[PDB]
């Protein structure tokens, strides 16, 4: 169970580690997150008191190397920083411990939320959608545009989602215009799943990544990745069974976390209304379709 | 964006623009079967691609033979016009191509926009005119040669005969869509008064009658009273 130990908290932010947020008061003797889960990638993502503009945070798998958060007052944000001295990091840690000045990670023994939100996602993979290679771990805001959003401006501070559009070149085949329009199993099975994605498990990381990040921070151009993803799929008349069975289980959780006031602004009608009700899959999802029509019946 | 009232003048200028309209695509007749359910037959289709300010109509034949065999008719009709527009596109030399091509039904923005994905610099628009371009198959010469054809052909016209040369394409505009709102809304009566006097003939290489620019205008008028006398009927009004 690893720590991220915080050098101080001098301004007042709700702190977010994953599904879970605490508000830490202006120099309330804060010094971080303990008994954080082995094996997930994580996010430590913050929204400051003063100013809730710019949501933002860090992703991180503490089997990479020790982090810890210390505020800058110069660009005026917590920062994720690595420890490379492990002894010096130990015995930070160590002593937050022994004068109890850390949040556990508050993870309810039977709760699979968390594993069910990332299955897919791995480190790796944050880190080429986030570029930033002399860091082991990945900044997001809210403001971060994505690939797609800036081809229609500081490619450096880009989302690198995987471009999908359903009238381009690359989403229709000369001579299928139609076909490959009305059925996109084509651009779904051949361009995105055997060409770009290499396999299921990698197009559903970046399906998962692109939900958390829609939700954790607002990001309108994850959101837009995130439902892209899904029509692609349901819109394919030819989808492997273990995938229909893994996306139903995959968007059961990511509407089950949503906060339920925020389903105006982070689910989009005609997408949803098209997967559930008229795709090729709308009887392929039936988790999902009982989640929303429980949940959100207003939506649909 | 959408062409409407606002930007009318733009069909006029020096930009190479087409309208296309599907509505002559795919024709049926409704019948009832032996066992009295209902049942569609095919008759020959068009596609109606105009140069509204040349007058060029490009009258692609579509023979019953294309939809031997295939299912959801009204569905393919649509891509089967865009498929054949592009063809169209592609034949042409570059220097005549279209910039602009605007579809008189918005259901044939997507399909026409798929098709033409390698003219990227093509724009594909979208209409607020209700134009009459339906009512095409009331020109005769035009229902001869679609009803006539035996296998897929392109037939080249213009529709506005030699009215260029007295009128501009702005005029020449109007007076079409005039003839074809008329025969749209009584083709019994349009038809009455443009051969009532048979004097006035149809030229082997025209459309429409050699009328004089006095004729016109008399023609003109009994036009938009049809359409009105017409219309104090449909509205009760």
């Amino acid at each position: 169970m690893n720590t991220v130990p915080f050098t101080s908290a001098p301004i007042e932010v709700t702190i977010g580690i994953d599904q879970y947020s605490f508000n830490v008061k202006e120099n309330q003797p804060f010094h971080g997150i303990k008994d954080i889960p082995i094996g997930h990638v994580h996010v430590i993502h913050f929204q400051h008191a003063d100013n809730s503009s710019m949501r933002y945070g860090y992703w991180f798998d503490c089997r990479m190397g020790n982090f810890y958060i210390q505020y800058d007052p110069k660009d005026g944000l917590y920062k994720m920083m690595e420890e490379r001295d492990g002894a010096k990091f130990e015995n930070i840690v160590h002593n937050f411990k022994e004068r109890q000045m850390m949040v556990s990670y508050p993870k309810i023994d039977e709760d699979d939320t968390w594993y069910n939100l990332t299955e897919f996602v791995q480190m790796d993979k944050i880190r080429k959608i986030v570029r930033k290679d002399e860091n082991q771990f990945s900044y997001v805001d809210s403001s971060m545009t994505t690939v797609q959003e800036n081809e229609l401006s500081d490619p450096a501070h880009s989302l690198n989602y995987t471009v999908i559009n359903f009238k381009s070149r690359e989403a229709i085949r000369p001579g299928h215009e139609m076909e490959d329009f009305l059925d996109k199993s084509y651009y779904l099975n051949t361009v995105m799943l055997q060409g770009i994605f290499k396999n299921s498990s990698n197009y559903f990381g970046e399906l998962q990544f692109a939900f958390l990040n829609a939700m954790f921070f607002g990001n309108y151009g994850s959101s837009l990745q995130w439902h892209a993803m899904i029509e692609l799929i349901c819109s394919s008349a030819t989808v492997p069974k273990h995938m229909l069975d893994k996306l139903d289980e995959i968007l059961y959780y990511q509407i089950k976390t949503l906060p339920e006031q925020y389903s105006d602004i982070l689910l989009n009608e005609r997408v949803w209304n098209i997967c559930l009700y008229s795709s090729f899959q709308k009887n392929s999802l039936h988790n999902t379709e009982k989640i929303m029509e429980n949940k959100y019946p207003e939506l649909l | 964006g959408a062409m409407n009232s606002s930007n009318y003048a733009e069909l006029f200028n020096n930009d190479i623009k087409l309208f296309v309209d599907d509505t002559n695509v795919y024709r049926v007749t409704v019948h009832k079967t032996f066992e009295g359910n209902v049942a569609t037959k095919a008759i020959n289709g068009c596609i109606f691609t105009l140069n509204p300010k040349t007058g060029h109509l490009f009258l692609k034949i579509i023979h019953t033979s294309v939809w031997a065999g295939q299912k959801r008719l009204s569905q393919l009709a649509k891509w089967k016009t865009a498929e054949e527009v592009s063809a169209l596109v592609r034949s042409l030399p570059k220097e005549e191509q279209p910039k602009q091509i605007i579809v008189t039904r918005k259901a044939m923005l997507d399909p026409l926009e798929v098709h033409m994905l390698d003219f990227p610099n093509i724009a594909i628009r979208p209409t607020e005119l209700r134009l009459p371009f339906s009512a095409a198959m009331s020109i005769d010469k035009l229902s001869d040669v679609v009803m006539k054809a035996t296998e897929p052909q392109m037939v080249l016209f213009n529709i506005y005969d030699d009215w260029l040369d007295r009128i501009s394409s702005y005029t020449a505009f109007s007076r079409l869509t005039l003839l074809l709102r008329a025969l749209k809304t009584n083709e019994e009566s349009a038809k009455m008064i443009l051969l009532s006097d048979p004097t006035i003939t149809i030229k082997s290489y025209h459309l429409w009658p050699s009328f004089t620019d006095e004729q016109w205008i008399t023609i003109e008028s009994q036009m938009r009273d049809l359409i009105l006398t017409e219309y104090g009927r449909k509205y009760n009004v």
